[PDB]
């Protein structure tokens, strides 16, 4: 049973490491996702990389 | 006179275009360095999938770790 | 231990109910946020 | 759908409120689920006892 306790302690360490790492990683992923769906949620399609460059022509007209 | 209104409206359009470009650049530099700014919806979908992975991973880890801790309690009583 | 089962089942019911109501209202709010920033993100 | 007019003219501020709600959503549901799961295992232990 003391052998079992030793191996179980090792496994507890592994679980704790894994849960901590995964929660941090996916939390940063969540933050990036929220920034995207806040600042540019298909606003890029409104932009459409048009590069109008026509204000100069309108000023000439 | 029509061209005056056209000019004002087009100036606001340029304003919005620069806003979008600046925000795109700042995010693509914060995460990634140049990160498919042309079409970034797919990354939003994958990140939502990774949030689902978050829920799955956290629940599985918690329940398993605590269940084996209860097994440790049984071993302790033994 | 059967009495303990009874009290534990009550507590499990309370947490399940609380989580259900909480997630329903909070999910409705989240969906409202998504509609805002999808249909009218300073559009 | 939510509210009746509820300052739709410039509704940016509401999104931040909903962001606080969104974070609290994760916290509340995670903690509640973990508690009920803990007592599910405790119930299994009592059943086995």
């Amino acid at each position: 049973l003391r052998q079992r306790h030793t191996e179980l302690e090792r496994e507890v360490s592994r679980f704790e490491d894994q849960t901590q790492q995964q929660r941090q990683q996916y939390a940063q992923a969540k933050e990036s996702l929220t920034t995207l769906n806040r600042l540019i949620p298909q606003v890029t399609l409104l932009l459409d990389e048009t590069l109008i460059d026509r204000v100069e022509e309108v000023r000439e007209e | 006179q029509p061209l005056r209104m056209r000019l004002s409206e087009l100036e606001q359009r340029l304003n919005n275009q620069q806003n979008a470009e600046r925000l795109l650049s700042e995010f693509c530099k914060r995460q990634g360095r140049q990160y498919q700014a042309e079409d970034l919806e797919a990354l939003q979908n994958e990140l939502e999938a990774r949030q689902e992975a978050l829920s799955l991973s956290v629940n599985e880890g918690g329940e398993r770790r605590m269940e084996m801790r209860q097994e440790l309690e049984q071993l302790k009583q033994k």
